[PDB]
């Protein structure tokens, strides 16, 4: 168990979309257009969920 | 050097464990109201300043 | 490194020249030969092909060729030609902080 | 006592022993040379 | 370099450094820079102060109405606007005083 | 070349790092006011040395802005006549 | 210290070096240097 | 014939009369040499100042001569404006524009005649190892710092454009004869420049340090000292990270 | 009518360009009650055309400089109808800018000719002609905010442009009026 | 009419040199209340570290008000000339007509022949107090983190060395066109065109 | 002085170096970064230590100032410098 | 600091201090002893002779992680 690392990964499971894990990266940047569509594609789908 | 430290409020961490505007200072220019200069707790001005000198002085807030 | 490290219970300067070295491969990994997982495929947007040895001032040593360090580099092809060198764009500081991420997975595992 | 378990990095560092604040001045010429 | 008779140097310097210039009439203005000026020209090698304990540190020096007990440092011609009409205060009056032996 | 190191656009402009500038700026600023107005208060109570020391010093001699073609320090007599000036006012 | 710089050097007489390095100048060297070897002799294993 | 279009004629002569205007009637401005619009029929116009060697640079500048200055540069972009409409404006008048904002900047960083900065220095003029002869050694600023001084610099220069405004107003039969004379002559000197504005009745701008104002025997609101603020909004991110490297 | 106009071209090229400025002008000026447009104040083509072209520029260009753009011109060519005074002079200045036979061999005046004589030497506020520029200034502000945009644009102007900015949205939701 | 000007220049010039000698000698030899002395007010580099290693705050101030003396002599003698052209002549501030002759002059900055400092001394003094700040790490340790460590910014990520070091051209071909690109569409040839 | 680079092997790929002799090299650079400051002979006009830079750059150059708020620049208020 | 006082500090020890710094720079970017960093190597030596010794290209969110462990370090010590 000591054979284990704390090695941070940040881009990982839940954070593998547009924020990354960044806590300031909206308040720095203007969201992209590919992350809209992937948001919007993403909303739709899930908002399909319930119905399918 | 483990367990030593500060704590969030200011402590050292071993191992384990108003102005008074009463009489002339309150007949100054705006004396009171938002647009008054920063004072100090006896009401004198923030720096020693007074309308007289050549800069402006910056109000907190 | 990891082994005098699990001797003496201690951290040293020995893992400071281990991970120097497996650092520079981790890149090659995951940049130049493409061998992660970074985009779905291990195909990036952006890599550092080596340039020949010609181009140094160089010298000249008797020594015998290193084991590992330099006959690995037996399957680069630096690039010899000035007017036909290839490198993309640079990485956006949204994008350089995925792909190190990924050069990050692999040291880690 | 123990002065060193109040010892706090907000509100100033500061030792037991009160403020040794010896000090004197001549001029800045006279202190620069 | 030039030098100017003492007549033209007291000239020059005018009503200088007063206070409470720039709220002076004109005329008093004149007569304040001439009359100190022959002072200065004519008796300029025994002309002392007057003894500052005597009036400078009462702070007489420089009178206020609006501010008699001296809390701004003698800066009141300054940091207190002037009273309105019908105010506490109304009318103000202001006095500068100097000395010499 | 771009710049890669965006870090505030929202209450205020900042760049990675710069986490110091607003403290120095308020230091510098409020040593050189505070020094300005400890001149400006001992000045102000020592008119009268003033009026006399440049009545002396317009008569001794000086040079004109004008005539300079091609201040720091002071000739004996004019030593003479501040340390006088400064015995009797 | 070198072309010009310096402001390290304390007994030269010159604008820069005051002369007998005042008092209190004294009290705080002695205070760093006391301070700095105090904690290098009750470290386990530090220099001797 | 021609070779030139009316309306640009007409634009580059109200040009240079509104500069050559209002640099005659400043006090302590140089002297005008020649004013000419399309010369040879190229398509330029300047207004020439004559260059003397009494100046001595090592003189100072005091603040009405700067002021001056910055008026009589933004003159004839207002005279442009105020005869032709803004909407016929070119970029014509740019370099004057240029060097308006160097005098704005340098009062304000480099002769601390902000109230609201100080004495503090932000800029250093620097001369060329001698393409122009100088360039500027710069200070990185804080955004506070920064939009105090942008504030300054704003307030300085739109109210030099309504004294040139103003100082083109009241002159607007001189203004008038001026351009007419460049319409049919293109190119005019500095004497009967002067000749053709006294005989227009023009009126010099008033210097008030070379008055008297004595007297010989032989004849509440604002206040221009009120405190300011800068407003700003950190998140609370921001101010974790301020307060790691506070101590 | 896209005879071989790809179809993903032959929708996009009906556009309605909307490339002129008077019918968008008269959307504004049909706000006012006083007025009537002709082809309590009556104004027609020529006079519009001319107060535009005067105050604004070019009059077929309102897709290459935006909307927004001509909707704040617009606001201020209205605001420089409704009273004559600057009306009349709009309208000499267009006319000795084309120069026909009847250019009036100069525009007016912007000053009164009273004011002309109350600033002349031989008047009450000549001296005021010496005076610092810290006495010619039309702006006070003690409150400097953080955005450039609020520093050299008026109010109407930032609610106008404001949605330009390359800003994030909650950077741009803190500046003209607090209604949000 | 030149009179009044010179009037106005020589009284500023000697007001300022004055009170600059009036504050030296009262700090050398007034403030410490054996022979009188006067200072040489210059201060060099070796001095300027001096001061700003080993001295409290005091000292420091001491030196500002040597460097502002003069500034500060001519300040206190000059006439205000608002009062004595709106008196003799009758949205901004010079169209009230309101007021009070006594109160309608506050509403701008007074008209003071001489405004706005000399450029070295505001050289010398922030020289003094910028050394101050940034040698010395009072009440801020934690902002040493980031000294003699660059971040990397605003250029390429990797880039090898160049003829003095490698004998490689490509980076500076590279950097050609980048002022190529400069001069046609940011800055121009010479200050204040438009573009090339 | 008659004239260690890391340019070589990143850039070029030369590695002409046994793996020893280059972990030995990074064994003692290291402990004579950390622990050689201010020891007699062993300790001196040396360019391999950080701190001998830090003091040099402490006395002789004048305050140097953070990066800007700028863009167009590089991190200070200039232009990329030339390359050769 | 904690005899004469708070106010009364000089930069004679300016330089030790940025030894101590230098020290946690080495043990977090260069040993992989940080905790939330581990073995990685993020510095690289200037090659020149402002002045800067090492550089670093690692993303922003990175460099805030890594300079965060750097000041607990410090202040622990």
């Amino acid at each position: 168990a000591a054979a284990k690392l704390d090695m941070t990964i940040f881009t990982e499971g839940a954070n593998s979309r547009w924020p990354y894990g960044i806590e300031w990266l909206d308040d720095a940047y203007p969201k992209p257009y590919w992350v809209q569509q992937q948001e919007a594609e993403a909303a739709e789908a899930q908002a399909k969920q319930p119905a399918a | 050097t483990t367990g030593f430290g500060w704590d969030p409020d200011g402590s050292l961490r071993y191992p384990f464990k108003t102005p008074d505007l009463s009489g002339a200072r309150g007949k100054t220019w705006f004396a009171g109201t938002a647009y008054d200069a920063p004072r100090n707790a006896d009401g004198t001005f923030k720096h020693g300043w007074h309308w007289n000198m050549p800069f402006s002085v910056k109000t907190e807030l | 490194g990891f082994a005098v490290r699990t001797a003496l219970g201690e951290e040293t300067n020995f893992t400071a020249a281990d991970i120097k070295r497996a650092t520079r491969m981790a890149k090659k990994y995951v940049f130049y030969y493409g061998f992660s997982e970074a985009g779905g495929a291990g195909i990036t947007t952006w890599a550092n092909q080596p340039y020949s040895g010609d181009f140094v001032i160089g010298q000249q040593r008797a020594r015998k060729v290193v084991s590992t360090d330099a006959m690995d580099a037996f399957a680069d092809w630096p690039t010899v030609s000035e007017d036909f060198r290839f490198d993309a764009p640079s990485p956006s500081d949204v994008t350089w902080h995925r792909y190190t991420d990924e050069v990050r997975r692999v040291l880690k595992g | 006592s123990n002065w060193w378990a109040s010892i706090n990095r907000k509100t100033g560092i500061r030792g037991p022993d009160p403020a040794p604040a010896e000090e004197h001045t001549n001029g800045p010429a006279r202190d620069i040379i | 370099t030039e030098s100017y008779p003492a007549a033209v140097a007291n000239d020059i310097i005018g009503m200088g450094s007063w206070r409470l210039k720039d709220d002076v009439d004109p005329v008093i203005e004149f007569l304040v820079a001439r009359l100190e000026g022959c002072w200065r020209e004519i008796l300029d090698t025994d002309l002392c102060l007057y003894p500052r304990e005597k009036w400078k540190e009462q702070g007489w020096d420089l009178v206020d109405s609006m501010d008699p007990h001296q809390e701004l440092e003698g800066f009141s011609y300054a940091d207190i606007p002037d009273p309105a009409k019908g105010e506490a205060g109304y009318p103000r009056l202001q006095l500068e005083n100097r000395v010499y032996c | 070349p771009k710049r890669r190191r965006w870090l505030l656009n929202n209450g205020s402009w900042n760049f990675w790092f710069n986490f110091d500038k607003l403290y120095s700026e308020e230091i510098v600023t409020t040593w050189i006011l505070e020094s300005l107005i400890q001149t400006y208060k001992y000045l102000h109570k020592n008119t009268e040395l003033l009026d006399f020391v440049t009545n002396k010093f317009i008569t001794l001699g000086y040079i004109a802005p004008e005539n300079a073609n091609l201040q720091s320090e002071l000739l004996s007599t004019k030593e003479i006549i501040l340390t006088n000036s400064f015995k009797r006012f | 210290t070198a072309g010009d710089g310096g402001g390290l050097v304390g007994g030269e007489g010159v604008e820069g070096s005051p002369d007998p390095i005042p008092p209190q100048l004294r009290r705080a060297v002695s205070v760093y240097e006391a301070g700095k070897a105090l904690l290098a002799y009750i470290t386990p294993d530090y220099e001797e | 014939p021609d070779p030139i279009p009316p309306q640009l004629r007409r634009a580059v002569s109200v040009y240079e009369a509104g500069k050559a205007l209002l640099a005659y009637i400043t006090p302590d401005y140089e002297e005008i040499a020649r004013v000419s619009v399309c010369p040879l029929n190229v398509l330029t116009g300047f207004t020439l100042f004559v260059e003397d060697e009494d100046k001595n640079v090592n003189a100072i500048l005091t603040r009405s001569e700067l002021e001056g200055r910055m008026v009589v540069h933004l003159a004839g972009r207002c005279a442009e404006k105020l005869v032709m409409g803004e909407g016929q404006m070119t970029g014509m008048g740019s370099p004057d524009l240029f060097h308006a904002n160097l005098i704005a900047r340098e009062m304000i960083m480099s002769m601390g005649m902000g109230r609201r900065t100080g004495p503090i220095d932000l800029l250093r003029v620097a001369a060329t190892s001698e393409g122009d002869p100088f360039y500027y050694h710069t200070t990185d600023m804080s955004t506070e710092q920064a939009r105090v001084a942008l504030a300054e610099v704003v307030e300085l220069l739109d109210a030099a454009e309504a004294k040139a405004m103003y100082g083109l107003a009241i002159n607007w039969r001189a203004l008038q004869a001026l351009t007419q004379a460049l319409l049919d002559r293109g190119t005019i000197t500095g004497k009967e420049v002067a000749h053709i504005l006294e005989s227009n009745g023009v009126i010099h701008f008033p210097d008030p340090y070379t008055t008297g104002f004595g007297w010989d025997p032989d004849g509440h609101g604002w206040h221009w000292n009120m405190p300011f603020s800068v407003k700003t909004e950190l998140p609370d991110w921001y101010k974790k990270e301020v307060e790691r490297y506070s101590y | 009518g896209g005879e071989g106009l790809d179809g993903a071209a032959a929708a996009a090229v009906v556009e309605e360009a909307g490339n002129e400025f008077l019918p968008l002008l008269k959307e504004v000026l049909g706000q006012v009650p006083g007025i009537i447009l002709t082809g309590e104040l009556r104004l027609d083509d020529a006079t519009l055309a001319a107060v535009s072209r005067t105050l604004m520029g070019r009059l077929d260009v309102v897709d290459l400089i935006g909307r927004n753009t001509a909707v704040e011109a617009a606001e201020r060519v209205r605001d420089a109808l409704l009273h004559p005074e600057t009306r009349e002079r709009l309208l000499a200045m267009r006319r000795w800018v084309e120069g026909g036979p009847g250019a009036p061999e100069f525009p007016p005046s912007p000053l009164s000719p009273e004011q002309t004589a109350a600033m002349s030497p031989s008047g009450p506020l000549y001296g005021n002609l010496a005076l610092n520029l810290d006495w010619w200034r039309r702006r006070q502000d003690n409150v400097i905010s953080w955005s450039a945009m609020e520093i050299l644009m008026s109010r109407r102007q930032v609610d106008l442009y404001k949605q330009d900015a390359d800003m994030t949205e909650g950077a741009i939701a803190k500046l003209g009026p607090p209604p949000a | 009419k030149k009179s009044f000007k010179k009037k106005y220049k020589d009284k500023a010039i000697i007001y300022y040199e004055v009170g600059k000698f009036v504050l030296n000698y009262f700090l050398n030899n007034q403030l410490t209340q054996d022979i009188t002395i006067f200072g040489n007010d210059f201060l060099n580099l070796k001095t300027i570290n001096y001061l700003s290693l080993y001295n409290s705050k005091n000292k420091i101030l001491l030196q500002l008000m040597l460097i502002f003396g003069g500034k500060i002599s001519q300040l206190l003698s000059s006439k205000n000339l608002v009062k004595s052209l709106k008196q003799a002549s009758i949205g901004m501030p010079l169209g009230q007509t309101h007021l009070l002759p006594k109160a309608l002059s506050v509403l701008a900055k007074p008209m003071i022949f001489s405004d706005g400092y000399n450029n070295q001394n505001l050289k010398t003094a922030t020289t003094l107090l910028l050394s101050f700040i940034h040698k010395r790490y009072l009440y801020r340790k934690n902002l040493i983190v980031p000294k003699l460590l660059s971040f990397a910014d605003g250029n390429i990520l990797d880039e090898p060395p160049s003829p003095p070091f490698s004998s490689l051209l490509i980076p500076a071909k590279r950097f050609e066109n980048y002022k190529r690109f400069f001069r046609d569409t940011l800055t121009g040839d010479k200050m204040g065109q438009r573009k090339s | 002085r008659r004239p260690n680079g890391s340019f070589k092997e990143d850039f070029f790929g030369s590695q002409r170096d046994e793996v020893h002799e280059k972990n030995q090299v990074v064994y003692q650079l290291t402990r004579h970064a950390i622990t050689h400051y201010k020891k007699p002979f062993k300790g001196d006009y040396s360019l391999a230590i950080p701190t001998n830079l830090y003091v040099t750059d402490l006395f002789l150059k004048l305050p140097t100032q953070s990066i800007s708020n700028l863009t167009n620049v590089e991190n200070h208020n200039l232009s990329i410098k030339n390359k050769i």
